[PDB]
């Protein structure tokens, strides 16, 4: 996987964001 | 160490810190003095920056007054409209590195970021804000430029049309302050009818659809069919004398400009974003219209999540805080060697 392909995978995985 | 994310809207700047769930600063994209604080002037017209000096005042206000940061201390992700001219991308890049001395920057397309906020990398977005609406098909994070549709009909036009149809009842809304009153009426009370003709009949047959609103002078106005007629404009742009097809047709036209191989994936991943997609009923109306236009066996899914007023900003907050993104920033070193056109290589 290219760095771009790893980035797309990470976006599909998603993440928790900090509450403000 | 913390990246900044700034989504510069035609109406509102949304700004804050990558990794946060919501922008810390939401303020009007205007100068008489700046933002919350000469006329008003809006330096972004229909999503494209048109007044660079006033845009710089808005960026300075964002960093110093709103976020309380020094931009030379933070990578800065900015957003741009679909089909933003190459010269505008270079002018933003130059300002950021030469005026604000950012250590690193990136520019992402608004609609792509809202797709990312939904956990997707392929799909088609309807992004509708204050000055502009677009249909934007995206394949693996690339916005497909030959298939992007722009419509200069968005929230501000809807407020102006609600003002007009109330004025034509005898309630005169014309001034800047009156426009803000009507924008509040629109946000509070409007909705998209599932069947416009049917709803027109219910309006006339019953007072069941009526709502009342108290104006500043203590006049109380009642609106009925104006609740759905105002946003119906998005589907019937002829209401404000525009010849464009409405947003369900332009979604279709956008899909049809893309290869048939990706079309299943576009129909099954139609994400709505921006303040003008907030109307109750708009997702269901879109699902109905696009079902009428699509092939008979086609799976249609409209994703319109409740946070969609800020999903562009949220997608930026995700993107700029991903570990896999950290090599993608344009660094100040790269800008010093390549100049402003580095933005085309990297974004
Ligand atoms: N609940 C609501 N219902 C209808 N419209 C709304 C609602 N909330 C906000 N809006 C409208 O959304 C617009 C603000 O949306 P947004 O911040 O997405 O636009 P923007 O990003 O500044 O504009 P653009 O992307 O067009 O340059 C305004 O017209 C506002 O009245
Ligand atoms: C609360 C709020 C919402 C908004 O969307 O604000 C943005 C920014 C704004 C700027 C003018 C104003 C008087 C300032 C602040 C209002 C900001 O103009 C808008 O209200 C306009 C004019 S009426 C409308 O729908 N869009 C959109
Ligand atoms: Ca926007």
């Amino acid at each position: 996987p290219s760095p771009r392909e790893q980035l797309m995978e990470s976006i599909r995985k998603g993440k928790e964001l900090k509450q403000i | 160490t913390t990246a900044l994310v700034c989504d510069n809207g035609s109406g509102l700047v949304k700004a804050g810190f990558a990794g946060d769930d919501a922008p810390r600063a939401v303020f009007p994209s205007i100068v008489g003095r700046v933002g919350d604080e000469r006329t008003l002037k809006y330096p972004i017209e229909h999503g494209i920056i048109t007044n660079w000096d006033d845009m710089e005042k808005i960026w300075h206000h964002t960093f110093y007054n709103e976020l309380r940061v020094a931009p030379e201390e933070h990578p800065t992700l900015l957003t741009e409209a679909p089909l933003n001219p190459k010269a505008n991308r270079e002018k933003m890049t130059q300002i950021m590195f030469e005026t604000f001395n950012v250590p690193a920057m990136y520019v992402a397309i608004q609609a792509v970021l809202s797709l990312y906020a939904s956990g997707r990398t392929t799909g088609i977005v309807l992004d509708s804000g204050d000055g502009v609406t677009h249909n934007v098909p995206i394949y693996e994070g690339y916005a497909l430029p030959h298939a992007i549709m722009r419509l200069d009909l968005a929230g501000r036009d809807l407020t102006d049309y609600l003002m007009k149809i109330l004025t034509e009842r005898g309630y005169s809304f014309v001034t800047t302050a009156e426009r803000e009153i009507v924008r509040d009426i629109k946000e509070k009370l409007c909705y998209v009818a599932l069947d416009f003709e049917n709803e027109m009949a219910t309006a006339a047959s019953s007072s069941s659809l009526e709502k009342s609103y108290e104006l500043p002078d203590g006049q109380v106005i009642t609106i009925g069919n104006e609740r759905f007629r105002c946003p119906e404009t998005l589907f019937q742009p002829s209401f404000i004398g525009m010849e464009s097809a409405g947003i369900h047709e332009t979604t279709y036209n956008s899909i049809m400009k893309c290869d048939i191989d990706i079309r299943k994936d576009l129909y099954a991943n139609n994400v709505m974003s921006g303040g003008t997609t907030m109307y109750p009923g708009i997702a269901d109306r879109m699902q109905k219209e696009i079902t009428a236009l699509a092939p008979s066996t086609m799976k249609i899914k409209i994703i319109a999540p409740p946070e969609r007023k800020y999903s562009v900003w949220i997608g930026g907050s995700i993107l700029a805080s991903l570990s896999t993104f950290q090599q993608m920033w344009i660094t100040k070193q790269e800008y010093d060697e390549a100049g402003p056109s580095i933005v085309h290589r990297k974004c």
